[PDB]
């Protein structure tokens, strides 16, 4: 009955993608196929076929051909439907322009097709879930286009994107500042919440609590997968308090143009090392609280929260909770903002988070992912329009941008909005 | 005749729901078929209350179960005790409310509603002698705040005459399971204080307290604290269904704990609760029953009437009883409390004897409470209103769905005369 | 009717008070699990003065377990006629007191008084005809000393008319079990002269001549001397318990052992006690059980009463008697010792007999003593409190709890004034 | 319900813990792991898993990786949890300064973490019991960088801690006056009680009783380990006259700046000997008042006694240490101060000492251990003080301290306080 649509845009997005559908197929018994050897669990990702088949619900859209073209050859190549995997000519070449204006205009039109038969398919229509990249490329230009689209043939239908945000020191690309704002500039108003994650951030847990000293992208993208599951798991499984994807925009998002929450994952833990731990809810609930465990290199106690969303997995007892997280209110160093006594948002759900065979994380019996709107992020949107102050004094790279269907207008009016978002996070910040 | 016709609404009334059928089934000796199965013939004499007959001796809850999303109802017809009900009953949307009150009352409850009413009114058509409607919700979410509010004003518009009551899960001041609490609490209420005759209001804070303290139960489900609730619920309506010494309908209540119309709000109790481990530590005799009853920490509201003091009191005993006990009991706490009793009304307790106790007990006792210490919950849940609403907090998500700010300074004023008005009534004559 | 509240505190008052119910059980034939399958149907008749009815045949305690700590009452519980008790009575902490009076009364127990007396008043109000109330402790700890006296005072202001009866573990002159003592005990003891009736003082150390001399007992544990107080418990309330020729109620012993308001101090015995070796070499009679109670090599207190006179003197007889023997051997004491009893006071004796012996024994006796010759109990402890507060030993530790040197020159300064009015009513009119 | 926090800090304390945790897990049936085969009473010191897997309730630190990677490497490897033995990069080289200002400051934060994360998990805090070395290094400063921190976060929670006092004539160091006299500053006001033991004494009694003429490091500790059992014996087990841990401070302490017992354990005795001696109570608490038989070399009858604590165990009769005291009370040459009348804090637990398996010491029923708080101590704290004004007339090594973050005036406020004490300890020794 319930429904989600998901895009996977860009190497990112595509390469998180197969960890989060190597998952979702794990949860639910698939092999790796569409098919279930000898339910209404199942249908909220993979429609079904009276073959036995059970497809995805995801569309792989990238101009690039590589990352889609592995896929076709990988283990799950006969999962996908052939024509979800759209692949273009040539790349965005790391640019802005490329991705919005010259290539993807001929490679939107084909992927919101898809989106249209799938759209019409569902019994119930719940949202969206894109994944993409922060960095630049087809996750910037790309995306804003898909957006866009979006928003006018599905209007007010839920929209929510998990995106790779820039490091703040690690950087993998010398665009990215000029990439990051134009999309920013163009996703405020097509977006309903936008989940950040960075992978220095990541980086440090996989090598602060999982002992791996080697991390590579697939290490990270389970970590990621594993929380999109967390998120969705409400529509796939029942719970003793059950969280919909249309709840997390009034409770995250108090005003339109601030939907960036950050995003944790408590017992990410090593399995020798958790033999020697209770794991008992109140010291998760703690640790999601520790700047030493955020998914994105945010220090939450630079800022004040103004929304979490807590939501439980496995063997938890609500009463555990309520104490828990009354102790956390009571602690005067998590301080949230004067307007919002009624902070939290607390979603639990009967299943347990199953560990994906070759991974590090361990059995765990109870597992908490905390989605937290915090003024600190308005710190590292300082960060990146300083940034792009620099570069685009000397105008560093502009002509690339420019003659590619793109205007120098542009650079002024994503940095201009960008202004105003961080001054908006400064009146959210103060009372009276 | 007198048949209450029952109304699910929300993830937490359809919760609390599936748990009450399974208690009021249990004493009416009602199999998960709809069989009867039961011993005493007593139980099968007024069964058409709560049911209606069908061929085979299949009796049909006479319960009407919606929500705005497939899910809740779902998992209840996937439960025990879930086929028990009629499917033409299961009146379902596709698109959940998001914990919005407008949405689940201004534009996804509003396209709905009109099917329910055409399954309540086929319900209640059915009936002999039509008693009033049970409502069960929650005011801190969407569909139970909102589309439950909705129906309670359609049915009102419908059935005047007919008595309308709500079993409404109250936030608490913990802790929250919802941002918005305040927007939908405040606009639910500005619905109830003018629909309804009688809320029982209740918070889930108070009953884990009533799990660690009493019952001592160290892993408290939310199935536990259904049953907590379900049993204040048969209690209220067991002189409807089985005979005794002094009866008291739904109404005969509400005569007696309304002395003004805008004051019906109930914060309700049951007795015995015991540990396991402490059962064989108990008389189980009406005068220990009676001194937990009014015990501040009896009560599943989180308000303590040591703040304020009782309008009216209640208490509907079931099990055979020596009446002499019950009146002097009560009088007894009159005279020793007259400090938490309001002095113009001179009697403050209303005393209900039904002969049949619950099963698995020899004797119980409901507590029902009108006290102006209730003010203490609305004027909290203001604050936080106040607060959230003085700088827009997150009304574009309410205005986008067709409400506006005036709706919400209305809500918010009439909230204030309720509370007001508690205190007013609290002072002495003149 | 004359229903009793025994309370505990701390290891010492939780130790006894655990060998008290196994001796008050076993007269009234209760087995651990509450059950009674005792013979005689006199020790049922009045069962009510320690035992409240349950289901079933349970008889449980009206006994109230206060520590600051759970270790002892996890002993308590764990060992013989531990499951007899109510759960609910077990009023504990975590952070125990470390010895210091100021901590137990002004710092830990503070905050947990509060609760002791929502279990002390749920005791007293379920009985027909409250009497008083038993506190066993110790005056040399801190929880005993501290907490035991605030319970003392708040229930002294709660029930003013009621008797507080308090038997108290006195500090020994010849070795201490902790080094605080004198600031305990003198802080304790500023308390006890203000807010209690009757207090039965014993040290251990005469307990440890009694098993060393009479009993001959080679290897005395803990649980012995317990035995030796639990046996004068019983005693100086069985009049209340069973019938007999002559009764005394604890209020019949106040008012003849209490001239004054302030010399309430006691020092009981027990009698007989004989070793195994030498029980048949007795005769076991009257002339012989009152020979050796006025002994001074037979009283739990070390106070020698020759040192001075006898105020009064109770001798609680227990199984069938010539009373004519009672009367002629109580006179014979009085005759031949007149040096040591008071003249203004033309009879020092107050006598008691009751028909139902202890278990085991043909014949038994209680005696207690209100003697002047207690002041050196007193004084010597002034003396160890002076030397250590001369020079502010060990102030630091109370004064950082709250207390101040003021209330140590207080609480000195009464208990001077009790040694002197000791030695006041000691000499002859005028 | 009760609990005990241990942190055992450089080479003395961590490899005195080796000894005290292989004696707990002994004495409670464990199996050199968490596992106990097929309880409140192990719950003091150990916390329980799901799994059956007991972690000891300790944190071993040290700036030095060499003596915790051995116990990564022994039989208790598996023992503790990973993250509680906590190793830095370098060495405090016998110097008070590394320890306190430059290396301790990139570990205590770490230390301190655990010590949070560990008593929140308790149901009620009792105490700390700390093991470090007198000498110097981590021991002196990083101790005194750790108490501060104790009392400021736990506050009025009782503080104890073991000490290996400098020995009059044995050193191993040539800085240890200069490190012994730093600590002491910087833990008067912030330690309850703090009990010494010295080398050299132990050296004795191990040869003098034990009829061992080679004595390790490895023997002293075991001896250690007894005592520190004793201590906490009550806790752990039923006993006749129980004390708890905050008991010590008002029992022992008169004077907040006079807190440093001596340490006796009387049935010292070897197997063989142990069959031509009865070891009757009132030989062994005899015992406990001979010179010959203190585990620091402080003779007792130099100064008065203040306050003793008896710690009985196994088959004790009240009645036996009641007179057994009495007579020791009589004896002329047992001189107590004059303003302490009430002297003796009497303790007796029922069960016996555990023999450690390959150990010295015999099958002992009962044992005794004393802690008792002596004016004779001052004598050892003017020798100490003398060989630090020698040393500091010239400022013999002055020049390492003070290029480590430390400053010249800290020598004469930490030797200016000493004095203080010397004379705090004259003042009480006198009466009228
Ligand atoms: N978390 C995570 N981030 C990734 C992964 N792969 C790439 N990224 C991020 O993507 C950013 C750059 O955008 P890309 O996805 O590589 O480029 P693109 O979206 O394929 O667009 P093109 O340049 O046309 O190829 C880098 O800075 C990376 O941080 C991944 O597997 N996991
Ligand atoms: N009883 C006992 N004492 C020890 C042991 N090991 C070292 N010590 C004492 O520790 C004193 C010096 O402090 P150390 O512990 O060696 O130095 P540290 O604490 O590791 O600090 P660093 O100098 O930085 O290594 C020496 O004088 C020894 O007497 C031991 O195994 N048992
Ligand atoms: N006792 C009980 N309470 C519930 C249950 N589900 C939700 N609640 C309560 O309902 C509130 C959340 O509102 P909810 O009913 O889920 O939103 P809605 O679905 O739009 O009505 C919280 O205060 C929960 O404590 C349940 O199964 N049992
Ligand atoms: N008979 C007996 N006396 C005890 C026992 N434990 C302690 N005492 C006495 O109690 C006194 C010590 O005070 P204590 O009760 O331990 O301190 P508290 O725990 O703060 O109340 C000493 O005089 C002991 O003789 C026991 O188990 N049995
Ligand atoms: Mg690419
Ligand atoms: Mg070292």
């Amino acid at each position: 009955m319930r429904e989600c649509i998901s895009v996977h845009i860009g190497q990112a997005g595509v390469q998180m993608g197969n960890a989060c559908w190597e998952l979702y197929c794990l949860e639910h018994g698939i092999q790796q196929d569409g098919i279930i050897p000898d339910d209404s669990s199942f249908g909220t990702f993979f429609s079904e076929t009276g073959s036995g088949k059970h497809v995805p619900r995801a569309v792989f859209v990238d101009l690039e051909q590589t990352v889609i073209g592995e896929i076709r050859t990988g283990h799950y190549r006969s999962l996908f439907h052939p024509e979800q995997l759209i692949t273009g000519k040539e790349d965005a070449a790391n640019n802005y322009a490329r991705g919005h204006y010259t290539i993807g205009k001929e490679i939107v039109d084909s992927v919101l097709d898809r989106v249209r038969k799938m759209a019409d398919q569902c019994s119930g229509l719940q949202g969206f879930l894109i994944f993409h990249s922060f960095g630049g490329g087809t996750g910037s230009g790309f995306t804003s286009l898909l957006m866009e689209r979006l928003s006018v043939d599905y209007g007010k239908k839920s929209k929510l994107e998990f995106s790779v945000y820039p490091a703040p020191q690690i950087s993998t690309a010398v665009v990215e500042p000029y990439n990051s704002i134009l999309t920013t500039h163009t996703t405020l108003e097509h977006s309903d919440c936008a989940f950040m994650v960075d992978n220095e951030a990541i980086y440090d847990i996989c090598n602060r609590n999982l002992d791996i000293e080697r991390p590579t992208y697939t290490n990270l993208n389970r970590l990621i997968g594993q929380i999109v599951s967390s998120i969705t798991a409400s529509l796939r499984f029942d719970g003793a308090l059950n969280v919909d994807l249309t709840e997390f925009q009034t409770n995250l998002v108090p005003y339109p143009r601030i939907h960036f929450p950050l995003v944790t994952y408590s017992p990410i833990i090593s399995a020798e090392k958790a033999y020697h731990e209770q794991l008992s809810v109140p010291e998760i609930t703690n640790a999601c609280f520790e700047y030493s465990n955020q998914m994105v290199k945010c220090d939450p106690r630079r800022g004040k929260y103004m929304a979490c969303c807590l939501l439980y997995r496995g063997d938890v007892v609500p009463k555990d909770v309520n104490a828990a997280i009354a102790t956390i209110k009571t602690r005067k160093s998590i301080q949230f903002v004067d307007w919002c006594p009624t902070g939290f948002k607390v979603g639990i759900n009967y299943q347990p988070p199953t560990a994906v065979p070759g991974g590090d994380l361990a059995k765990v019996q109870r597992a908490v992912c905390m989605l937290s709107n915090t003024t600190a992020i308005a710190e590292a949107w300082a960060r990146l329009d300083h940034k792009f102050d620099l570069m685009y004094s000397k105008r560093a790279f502009v002509h690339w941008y420019v003659g590619e269907g793109m205007e120098e207008g542009e650079f002024s009016e994503a940095r201009e909005d960008m202004a105003a978002l961080e001054k908006d996070y400064e009146e959210v910040g103060t009372e009276s | 005749m007198r048949e209450i016709v029952h109304l699910q609404a929300g993830q937490c009334g359809n919760q609390i729901g599936a748990k009450f059928w399974e208690v009021i089934s249990d004493e009416h000796g009602i199999d998960p078929t709809g069989a009867y199965h039961g011993d005493s013939d007593l139980q099968l004499e007024r069964i058409n209350v709560y049911y209606n007959e069908a061929t085979g001796g299949k009796y049909v809850p006479r319960a009407v179960l919606v929500d705005l999303e497939p899910g809740t109802m779902d998992s209840v017809r996937s439960g025990p005790f879930g086929q028990i009900f009629r499917p033409d009953n299961f009146v379902f949307g596709q698109s959940g409310a998001g914990n919005n009150w407008a949405k689940g009352h201004y534009t996804e409850g509003a396209e709905l509603v009109d099917s329910v009413l055409d399954v309540v009114r086929k319900e209640a058509e059915s009936c002999d002698c039509l008693q009033g409607f049970q409502l069960t919700h929650s005011l801190g979410g969407g569909t139970g705040s909102g589309m439950g509010t909705l129906l309670i004003s359609k049915i009102r518009e419908e059935y005047p005459d007919r008595i309308m009551n709500t079993f409404s899960v109250v936030p608490s001041p913990k802790v929250s399971d919802t941002v918005v609490e305040p927007y939908n609490a405040t606009l639910s209420v500005h619905q109830l204080v003018e629909n309804t005759d009688e809320t029982y209001c209740i918070d889930n804070e108070a009953l884990y307290d009533i799990c660690f303290r009493t019952l001592k139960l160290t892993t408290p489900t939310y199935g536990d604290l259904n049953h907590l609730v379900s049993a204040t619920m048969s209690g209220v309506t067991t002189c409807l269904r089985f005979p005794g010494q002094l009866n008291a309908d739904l109404r005969k209540l509400a005569v007696n704990m309304v002395p003004f119309p805008r004051l019906h709000f109930f914060m309700p109790g049951f007795a015995p609760l015991t540990s396991r481990g402490s059962q064989q530590y108990r008389a189980l005799t009406v005068p220990e029953l009676t001194q937990q009853m009014f015990d501040a920490k009896n009560m599943m509201a989180a308000c303590d009437p040591r703040h304020g003091r009782y309008l009216t009191v209640a208490a509907i005993f079931r099990g055979r009883m020596s009446m002499k006990e019950v009146d002097e009991q009560m009088l007894n706490v009159q005279n020793k409390n007259s400090s938490y009793f309001v002095e113009w009304i001179p009697n403050n307790v209303k005393t209900a004897v039904c002969d049949i106790p619950p099963r698995g007990l020899k004797m119980s006792a409901t507590f029902i409470g009108n006290s102006t210490a209730i003010q203490e919950l609305f004027k909290r849940i203001s604050e936080q209103f106040t607060a959230m609403f003085r700088r827009k907090a997150f009304l574009h998500w309410y205005t986008g769905e067709g409400m506006d700010e005036m709706e919400f300074t209305e809500a918010e004023s009439n909230m204030n005369d309720l509370v007001s008005e508690y205190q007013q009534y609290q002072d002495a004559t003149a």
